[PDB]
């Protein structure tokens, strides 16, 4: 049976997000822009169900939606060459073209509005799971649609399946609103979602400029990154494994604590293909030094140097020919030399998975590597997006067009509601980060 | 004749023994299932119990 | 070796309702249905034609304080020259094996419900 | 000894559907528009005593009787490139050149006026008939000549050959589409009432199915009547199927029924019918397909509160099928529980593998066509019995009713067939739950 997981495109950057990471699934199992499977790809072992619908016509068709409250990036999905590889049923697309304005309140209100078009779409997917895993919901947590459509669309979805996992692609801004917005998709992911994956912004430009070469990145490299990354966590997906073959596994692995659910990325090689980067043989220990490096974390957390921020957990999913025993030869010299800092509440978790690549993504290096870490360095992010939300608020800053939506209509309770989980949610990091954990919540 | 004779007591009753015939068959059914994977019973079974008319009389005869 | 996991995890997520019971209610029709099903509904059914008609289910002993997870096993018949290949060491070897992976994937889904 | 059917085309709209049928069946036999078989036809496989007649020059004649009230239909017959196919002594035409109007009461009063012309013809077919089946009338059950002509020849028919069945495909007219007959709701209720109480099965033909069939999967924007009767045809044709190829078992429609419909009161079957458009489609695929709601062919409301069900579906799948695709797809919907039935008696799902005519083009590999006796048709028979409800609290369009004789008096009989209406919906919604058994 299938493991489907929903990819949930919210907003103009979540949306284009997922149509990068459609177009680069597609391109990782062999099928056409129109979700035909390429005659060199035609017998795959991968199982495509999990992340993508398979039509009649042996079209793979992505368990997306695209929704935008403008016509212009919606119609340029559609006019996308993936067009035919998306199911148009699957892209509501709001007629009130008012849009969100980049204020979570109006985000709400409006995934308010539309909550039955969007969960009719959600069913209809979970109905054409044999066995939903989960929905990983891409989204920005400072703009009006991921943060408060996103907000709205993480409680529709644990109402709806308690016990599907709630993955997030949580983007984290560079709008005078936007602390708000920021403090409000904070407290949803918090108290709606099973695990939020950061996506900082800063941090992926100046991956892109640094290593790419990029000055100012555009959003198209961005969404290339974020594909690549995607790809990279779902390659245990598209590939079937022995362990670890679900979402709920890998949530289980990183997340041990619902609300600690902000989970750091990680990707290594970190260089645009254009860094042909010479003649050196990627060891596992090479890789895990390179991964282990913090400039090649595409997050920006602060290095907090009176804070002993640590690793919660560290997988490092290795993709390419990799010999398992330098894998653990690796992991050993890793151990010995004590390159990262675990917490101190629970047992080291670093993990190595060696895993094939897609046969049908080109991939120039013969081993790449992405680590999906739980670091107690988050609560830094967490820390600076309240000092964000305490800036606005503390100025009553762009608080008037919150209270033209209902959220903020009457007071702004649910912003320093939304303040208050953030700052418990960031000093909850810091004491995951501290042996004492164990007895923090006790 | 004998079932001529009750105009609805007779169908009943002829009801009744093609029930409880339709019973030992479908018992003997599955008994020849369960001795040569004969998909013929396993077609049998899903057919006569698929709406469940027949389902909760064939599993209670089987416990 | 359950090397496609993810035939093997969906089919015991179909299979809990089923395998959650004591086992010695368990008969192989139903289970050899439930593969078949697993199979087709999963990648499993692009499996070698050859290794599917081979590819049999295997009950365990019936002991009672067990249920279907316990007893349910795969099996694999040989014949012709592949039977020269696999003999009876190598098949009680892989019941073995299968006896502890099975187990320990029954302790995996336990933890991922938990 | 052949078991014939004979076709009845009432009115426009039958005459219409029997004259496509005759195209149908020409085609699948390789007949010419004059009834004389084509030279490349003279080896087929097919049973055609079952359901065509030969004539002395070895023409394959239909066993059809057109018999309109108004000149439009027959005379349409007799001018289409098939008037030779069929006997013109079987074409009834009513020197009362006024039809029913759609007028349920004139299409009775017709009826009654062509009783003795009807029975007389009807006994003729049947004296030149070695082994006759039966009869079908293809009528409208919302017009006046398919409801109320349809109602009288059901009732004459049971009284002249109360051995023989009698099964009326009865169209019933677009529910989405304002009726031009204000009185159309009455009219639908007498037939609905005639099918009820006088005939064995009633095939309900809904306009409003046609019209959503054509826009959702032919892609017809205002279909026109030429492309629903080639639709009409195309499902006559598939139900002549185990008829024209020989198999082992269920060769004929009589024993079709008596597989299909345990309960003689609920004799209302939908169709499907897949590929519906204008890969080799395996078995699974198929029953997927036709458990597709976009390949029904009857509109039922989607009444929530009513979980309808199948009591019963046939699949005829045609063409080129393997077995163990059959097999396999069988095994499949069940695990899918791709069709909801009955509550009060076991699901049954047959699944007929047939032919296609040699002489009619498939452009599909494999084609499926469903027939399902399914609760939701209650939900057309509550439609209808509100629409009535609608018409007659209000006296809406009742003065021509008034004018006729069947309601010159009173509309009693309209009444009885609101009645009989709310009942079959009820009884239809009862059928879909296991009470069924005690809920007439």
């Amino acid at each position: 049976m299938p493991r489907e997981i929903i990819t949930l495109q919210l907003g103009q950057c979540g949306n284009q997000i997922g149509f990068e990471f459609w177009k680069q699934l597609c391109a990782e199992h062999g099928i056409s822009p129109e979700g035909i499977v390429e005659e060199f790809a035609t017998e795959g072992t991968d199982r495509k169900d999990v992340f993508f619908y398979q039509a009649d016509d042996e079209h793979y068709i992505p368990r997306a939606v695209l929704l935008d409250l403008e016509p212009r990036v919606i119609h340029s999905i559609l006019n996308s060459p993936y067009a035919k590889l998306y199911n148009p049923e699957n892209i509501y697309l709001s007629e009130h073209g008012g849009g969100a304005g980049n204020n979570w309140a109006s985000g709400f209100s409006q995934g308010e509005k539309i909550h039955e078009d969007i969960f009719d779409i959600i069913d209809r997917e979970a109905d054409g799971s044999d066995s939903l895993e989960g929905f990983v919901l891409c989204h920005s947590i400072a703009g009006g649609t991921g943060s408060g459509l996103g907000s709205y669309l993480l409680e529709r979805l644990n109402d709806r399946y308690p016990k599907k996992l709630v993955q997030t692609y949580s983007v984290f801004p560079n709008v005078v609103v936007q602390p708000y917005n920021s403090l409000l998709t904070l407290k949803r992911l918090t108290q709606n979602a099973d695990c939020v994956v950061v996506l900082d912004n800063t941090a992926l430009n100046r991956i892109a400029t640094d290593r790419l070469h990029i000055q100012n990145p555009s959003f198209s490299q961005i969404n290339q990154l974020v594909s690549t990354i995607m790809s990279a966590s779902t390659t245990t997906l598209r590939y079937p494994g022995y362990m670890n073959n679900d979402l709920i596994g890998l949530i289980a692995s990183l997340i041990p604590t619902p609300r600690l659910h902000f989970l750091m990325t990680g990707y290594t090689p970190l260089t645009t293909d254009q860094s042909v980067a010479s003649v050196r043989k990627t060891t596992v220990l090479d890789v895990m030094r390179r991964l282990l490096q913090p400039k090649n974390v595409m997050v920006s957390t602060g290095r907090d140097r009176q804070t002993n921020h640590c690793y919660i957990a560290i997988l490092n999913i290795i993709q390419g020919e990799v010999d398992p025993t330098q894998v653990h030869k690796s992991l050993q010299r890793i151990r010995e030399r004590k390159l990262a800092n675990f917490i101190p509440w629970g047992p080291a978790s670093i993990q190595v998975a060696l895993s094939r690549k897609s046969p049908y993504l080109p991939s120039a290096h013969r081993v790449s590597g992405l680590m999906m870490a739980n670091h107690t360095s988050i609560s830094s992010l967490f820390e600076s997006s309240c000092q964000q939300y305490d800036k606005l608020r503390k100025r009553e800053a762009f608080l008037e067009q919150f209270r033209k939506e209902d959220i903020f209509k009457e007071n702004f309770d649910e912003l320093d509601r939304s303040r208050e989980v953030v700052q418990e949610l960031i000093d909850e990091y810091h004491a995951a980060t501290r042996p004492d954990y164990i007895s923090w919540g006790t | 004749p004998q079932l001529a004779s009750s105009f609805e007591a007779t169908i009943t009753k002829f009801d009744k023994n093609f029930s409880a015939h339709l019973l030992d068959l479908l018992a003997r059914l599955s008994i020849y299932s369960t001795s040569d994977c004969e998909h013929g019973m396993a077609s049998v079974i899903s057919r006569l119990d698929f709406n469940g008319f027949y389902t909760e009389r064939l599993e209670r005869l089987s416990a | 070796l359950l090397g496609q996991g993810d035939f093997i995890r969906h089919l015991m997520d179909l299979l809990k309702p089923e395998l959650v019971r004591p086992a010695t209610t368990l008969y192989q029709h139903n289970l050899t249905g439930i593969l078949e099903t697993a199979v087709r509904a999963t990648n499993a059914q692009f499996d070698s034609p050859e290794i599917l008609k081979r590819l049999d289910v295997r009950l365990l002993e019936v002991s009672p304080g067990d249920t279907g997870w316990d007893v349910f096993s795969l099996d694999y018949h040989v014949d012709g020259p592949i039977a020269t290949v696999f003999t009876r060491e190598c098949m009680s070897h892989y019941l073995r094996a299968f006896n502890f992976l099975w187990r320990a994937k029954r302790v995996e889904y336990i933890l991922t419900d938990i």
